[PDB]
């Protein structure tokens, strides 16, 4: 116990999963921009 | 023209983000064994 709280093995695992947090809300921000969720952004793509 | 029908609309990932992928604190499970006790139970009294 007293080595493992001597490596701030917790406190790592909570700085790993809130950086794992933030960019799995990036990756999902960056599919909802990519991903069109309508027929006429399809369409207007063609426009491009 | 164009059809009218998608299923990108069913996914909530495409809709809302989802932070998932998380991590629980570096723990260890603590469980010792208990302390088994005979002697009161049966008596030597032999001489050896």
């Amino acid at each position: 116990n007293g080595e493992i709280q001597a490596l701030e093995l917790p406190q790592k695992a909570e700085a790993l999963k809130l950086f794992l947090e933030e960019t799995k809300a990036t990756v999902a921000v960056y599919l909802e921009s990519l991903q069109d969720t309508k027929i006429t952004l399809i369409i207007n793509w063609l426009q491009e | 023209i164009y059809l009218r029908d998608l299923k990108v609309e069913d996914i909530p990932l495409a809709r809302i983000t989802l932070p998932d992928f998380r991590l629980p604190e570096i723990a260890i499970p603590e469980f010792i064994i208990p302390t088994l006790n005979l002697n009161d139970f049966q008596v030597p009294d032999l001489h050896i």
